[PDB]
């Protein structure tokens, strides 16, 4: 067999990520699923498309859907783009070379935000897995992990190498000391989810779930054990929805600062920061207004605090966009005007400009200067078709019909149509015919670029499907009104010929290639096959548990496939209505199935974002295609069979073209290393009057002590037994040194005792025979403080036991009844005394 | 879900919720969207013939047949206000609690752990604070901090001392804390604290065992003497 | 007396006497302890087309 690969993928202008504006209005960088698009805002044409490689469907390509870009960040000075993907992988890209430079992998979920340091050598990444990691570009490594957060990182601020502020979806704002890798302060920003963070000098603003917005001062050098961040005051934005992003920009000439609170809805609310003189000016007048109103000074003082927020921030303007906004960025700041760029969820970019003078803007609403909408389509493409010439691809959606060029990948024409559901080319490729949901049928001509005819009452309900005879002179239309209607082409206008009424709703209608059969799907899960010429009922296929969504008939009019929402593809021998085999193809409803022309091989597409290449005669999946990120709604196959076109819910059109040591022994090495150093320092100190240890960062006393701990007790007595005598003197010299450090001695007193006394008992005879005076003194020293260290603990135990008896004795006095008769005292004590039951044999 | 006949039904919270009174004497608050019982209010012991509402049900008044009036008031936002404030305080204490250890301010960190009741962190405070002591009991500041402990905090601490005592690897931390308590608190008062005795009664038998041990460690240490006297010969 | 359950649901108490409040515990520890619990217990028309 021959392999299908993704030749090209287009129709996407902006996916679900942030947009980066780069000066030359300049260009824009936007996310297109697994690829990044560089546009020219002035012209509306693509500049360059960044594709890592490994085209989907190739053998070396992974058998999983590609990881989509989630965040973009570019360092203008160095011309680097670092791209975050939904798999947690950061790829540093060279804009000039348009190639991957570095590939960081340290996250387990989607990357949410990314931010270069000022110098552009260090990269900070926050991911949905709640971790902030700081990466080194020159070092190509992950330096340290900040893990205090308990949910996806919504925002963080780090402009100076000393300090880092972070937010998260769990409602915490946290401070981070970059030099310590630890969390210093913690405040609950908002009652629910804390989404936004923006910082200018001390001023800090964050957004919760509601319209409440908080103001904080950042006294970085406060250093009081608290209050480095304090709540200042709250103000309410107009929109009731959450605020995702906030960004500042300062006008150099007038030193004016502005910021916007990007909501979840179609509203962007801009703001101004008042100057210090303006605040004092405003304060003095307001005091007079309240003083004129006759309030007390104390109330006035409180009110100015209660009205604190009003003095700094001025609601400047609100941008209202037709389509839900996804992300935004300031573009240029000047005295004359303010410019913004944003992206929507409807696959478009919008450039908004705001002319303003002094306090308030000149216009009631912003001026929309540029828009990029030609090369993409707002609503999902519900049905597609390929012209017989295999040159023109028609894509029909709610509210619009566009026509594409397959070689060049550049749209030619656009038509405004109803809620499209099914579209097909008329023979010759000069006209297109469309099925609207409201029951209307539309006919368009490419050359005129205008709609020719409309049949408003073609059906009372949605025209779910539509098909043409091979001759192209008859049209079959299937609708939810439980009817099928045949239309003829007469010079061009459509004449209704006849109606066929059915018992149930109609979902698909397919006329066989030789124009002898008519297959009709229904909502009762039954496919009915008719004779086209005579309309005589022929067969009734049965066996889909859910309604059949698509049907197709082999080129030789022998095999007919049925694909249903019950996740099954059933291949039926048309001669007798026998089903050869039922395939459990996709994990979710299978939407469209098409035969490759001149063969029994066919393609299948479902909601699972997977397109599968099947083999008609052996009934096996030849290949699995994972390229789309979401539902694949429609599918088409070229008449030649050279390529297959799939369009999905992600607004993307894709073209598929055909091509060790044991206990005892470890202790000896520990003794040699530790005591070699201890003797080394002692000799060094006496005259004045290693790599392993520094790597673990432990003093020689500890290093050996830890190794003793690691030895399991069941091996400890045997481990010491193996030891030659020459190491015992080393071991005794160890305990001597441990005695000076009183902390270690009492931390591990019981262990030191058991090993020490066991060493002495085992090789007592050789120990005493030695005449070394220095050994005698060490046993003198090691003896004395061992008694004191033991006696010290023993003294504590003795004092407590006697006192606790006294306390027990004294309570037993006040509150315990006493019987003069001893027999009565016996019974009372037995009842009072604790009882425990034990199993007995 | 009503055990007996329902005699009143009223909408509250606009469409969201419904309240119903039954002969059982139980007032049940239902969720219209889900049809599930969010809350049950029980302030009567007989059938309820009257149920009046105000402010979308922010004030509810229900009558028992015997003649008992319950004047219910909505307090959801108030309870939410309380927990938010309590939560805001809790975060501050914890963040401070971690911060003190990194500096090592044991005298303060003991208080925060005692209030927050983190049995691990309290233990590490005493242990590494005790380590510094080796180089009256713990140190002057922290010993004072123990002395100020009230009746509730002593019981909680003595519970922690009891458990730590049972383990032979951590008893040394327990005994010194108990010693600090007897030396800086009125023994008369400790006896009268309810339940301290049952806590105390458990401490003694484990303490005696630890005394029998250690003593043998002193005893069995005299091998070093016998080693020395041999060497002198 | 034998060290048993935590009286407060939040706290976690082991047989060795080590006590643990769920608040202090870092997330990995909670998983590790939960796994440790696991092993200990084991031994004992529009919608369709669119």
């Amino acid at each position: 067999y021959q392999r299908f690969e993704q030749a090209a993928a287009f129709g996407v202008i902006a996916s679900n990520a942030n947009c980066v504006w780069i000066p030359a209005p300049g260009q824009l960088i936007t996310s297109a699923l697994e690829d990044v698009n560089i546009w020219d805002i002035k012209t509306g044409d693509l500049v360059s498309k960044l594709s890592d490689g490994l085209p989907p469907g190739a053998s070396d390509a992974r058998g999983a859907k590609p990881a989509e870009c989630t965040y973009l960040e570019a360092h203008k000075d160095t011309d680097l783009l670092a791209v975050g993907y939904a798999d947690g992988v950061i790829k540093v890209w060279d804009l000039m070379s348009k190639t991957v430079l570095l590939n960081f992998n340290g996250h387990k979920a989607a990357i949410t935000l990314l931010q270069f340091d000022g110098t552009g050598t260090r990269l900070i990444s926050g991911s949905k897995d709640s971790n902030i990691i700081v990466w080194d570009l020159v070092g190509e490594v992950g330096l340290y992990k900040l893990r205090s957060h308990k949910d996806s990182i919504t925002g963080f601020w780090c402009q100076g190498e000393d300090w880092l502020i972070s937010t998260s979806k769990d409602g915490m704002i946290k401070l981070w000391d970059l030099k310590t890798h630890q969390c210093i302060e913690t405040h609950i920003a908002h009652t629910g989810e804390c989404w936004g963070l923006a910082v200018k000098d001390d001023l800090l603003i964050t957004t919760g779930t509601d319209s409440q917005v908080k103001i904080w001062k950042l006294d970085i050098e406060n250093d009081k054990m608290g209050g480095k961040l304090t709540e200042m005051g709250i103000f309410e934005k107009q929109s009731k929805q959450r605020g995702l992003k906030i960004e500042f920009i300062t006008n150099s000439s007038d030193k004016t600062s502005f910021f916007y609170i990007q909501n979840a809805d179609k509203t962007i609310e801009t703001f101004r920061i008042r100057k210090e003189e303006e605040i004092a000016r405003g304060l003095k007048k307001r005091e007079k207004r309240l003083k004129e109103k006759g309030l007390t000074e104390e109330e006035i003082a409180k009110s100015i605090k209660e009205s604190y927020s009003s003095f700094i921030l001025h609601p400047f303007q609100t941008i209202r966009s037709l389509y839900k906004i996804k992300s935004a960025s300031w573009t240029t700041v000047s005295s004359s005007k303010l410019e913004l760029v944003l992206t929507t969820s409807s696959n478009t970019i919008e450039y908004y400009s705001i002319p303003y003078e002094k306090r308030d803007p000149t216009s009631p609403a912003p001026l929309k200067t540029h828009t990029i909408e030609l090369q993409g389509q707002r609503t999902d493409v519900r049905s597609i078709d390929i012209s017989d010439d295999n040159k023109l691809l028609a894509t029909a959606s709610n509210g619009s019909l566009k026509i594409w060029n397959i070689k060049t990948h550049k749209c030619i024409r656009t038509f405004e149509c109803g809620y499209a559901l099914t579209c097909k080319f008329l023979p010759g490729g000069l006209l297109v015919i469309l099925g609207t949901r409201n029951g209307e049928l539309q006919l368009f001509d490419l050359a005129s670029s205008s709609l020719l005819d409309t049949i408003e009452d073609a059906h009372d309900a949605a025209i779910w499907s539509l098909d043409l005879t091979s001759d192209g002179k008859r049209l079959v239309t299937g609708s939810a009104d439980k009817t099928v209607k045949f239309w003829d082409f007469k010079v061009l206008k459509l004449h209704h010929d006849t109606t066929l009424e059915l018992t149930d709703d109609i979902l698909c209608v397919r006329v066989s290639p030789d124009d002898r059969y008519l297959a009709i799907s229904l909502l009762d899960n039954t496919v009915k096959v008719f004779f086209l010429d005579s309309m005589k009922f022929y067969l009734s296929l049965y066996g889909h548990k859910l309604p059949v969504l698509s049907i197709d008939i082999s080129f030789d009019s022998k095999m007919i496939i049925t694909s249903s929402a019950d996740k099954n593809i059933k291949i039926w021998g048309l001669d007798f209505g026998d089903c050869h085999k039922s395939l459990f193809a996709h994990q979710d409803s299978i939407m469209n199935v098409k035969f490759l022309p001149q063969s029994h091989n066919f393609f299948s597409c479902s909601k699972d974002a997977v397109v599968k290449y099947w083999d008609g005669e052996k009934f096996e999946c030849i290949q699995k295609l994972y390229a789309h990120q979401s539902e694949v709604w429609a599918l088409a196959v070229a008449t030649d069979g050279g390529f297959v076109v799939s369009s999905s819910h992600d607004h993307s059109i894709r073209i598929w073209e055909e091509t060790s040591l044991k206990a005892g022994e470890r202790l000896m090495e520990a003794l040699d290393l530790g005591i070699a150093e201890i003797e080394g320092l002692e000799a060094y100190n006496r005259d004045m009057k290693n790599a392993v240890l520094i790597a673990v960062n432990k003093t020689p006393e500890q290093y050996i002590m830890d190794t003793l701990l690691r030895i399991r007790m069941s091996q400890l007595e045997d481990a010491l037994m193996v030891m030659p005598f020459s190491y015992v003197l080393k071991f005794l010299k160890f305990i001597d040194t441990v005695m000076q450090n009183k902390t270690l001695l009492h931390s591990h007193l019981p262990l030191i005792c058991k090993n020490l006394f066991f060493i002495i008992k085992f090789n007592h005879k050789e120990l005493v025979s030695q005449k070394n005076e220095e050994l005698k003194l060490q046993i003198n020293r090691v003896k004395t403080e061992l008694r004191s260290a033991l006696k010290s603990t023993e003294d504590d135990l003795g004092f407590n036991v006697q006192g606790l008896k006294f306390v027990k004795q004294q309570w037993n006095l006040r509150h315990n009844y006493e019987f003069v008769d001893e027999y009565d005292q016996q019974e009372k004590e037995s009842n009072s005394a604790r009882k425990r039951v034990f199993g007995t044999v | 879900g009503h055990t007996n006949a329902v005699q009143r039904c009223s909408f509250i919270n606009k469409q969201k919720q419904l309240i119903s009174c039954g002969a059982d004497g139980l007032i049940k608050i239902w969720d219209c969207s889900s049809g599930e019982c969010l809350k049950t209010l029980d302030g009567h012991n007989n059938r309820l013939w009257a149920l009046s509402t105000m402010n979308d049900g922010d004030m509810i008044v229900s009558a028992d047949a015997d003649g008992v009036f319950q004047f219910w008031k909505d307090c959801t936002e108030q309870e939410i206000e309380e927990e938010q404030e309590k939560a805001k305080l809790q975060v501050e204490q914890e963040q401070s609690l971690q911060n003190y250890m990194s500096k090592g301010d044991w005298t303060n960190a003991f208080l925060l752990a005692m209030t927050l009741d983190h049995p691990m962190r309290l233990f590490n405070v005493l242990k590494r604070a005790l380590g510094e002591s080796r180089s009256v009991i713990f140190n002057e500041e922290l010993d004072q901090a123990i002395s100020i402990l009230n009746d509730e905090q002593l019981i909680l601490l003595m519970k922690r001392c009891r458990d730590w005592n049972t383990n032979a690897k951590t008893h040394t931390i327990a005994q010194r804390t108990i010693r600090c308590i007897l030396m800086h608190h009125n023994i008369a008062k400790l006896s009268e604290i309810p339940g301290m005795v049952k806590i105390v009664d458990a401490i003694i038998p484990y303490t005696q065992r630890h005394f029998t041990r250690v003593d043998n460690l002193v005893e069995q240490s005299y091998i070093l003497d016998y080693a020395l006297v041999e060497m002198d010969k | 007396y034998n060290v048993g359950k935590a009286e407060k649901d939040g706290e976690i108490r082991l047989k060795n006497g080590v006590a643990m409040s769920k608040e202090e515990l870092t997330r990995e520890d909670k998983n590790r302890l939960r796994r440790a619990l696991k092993r200990k217990r084991s031994k004992a028309s529009t919608n369709i087309k669119l």
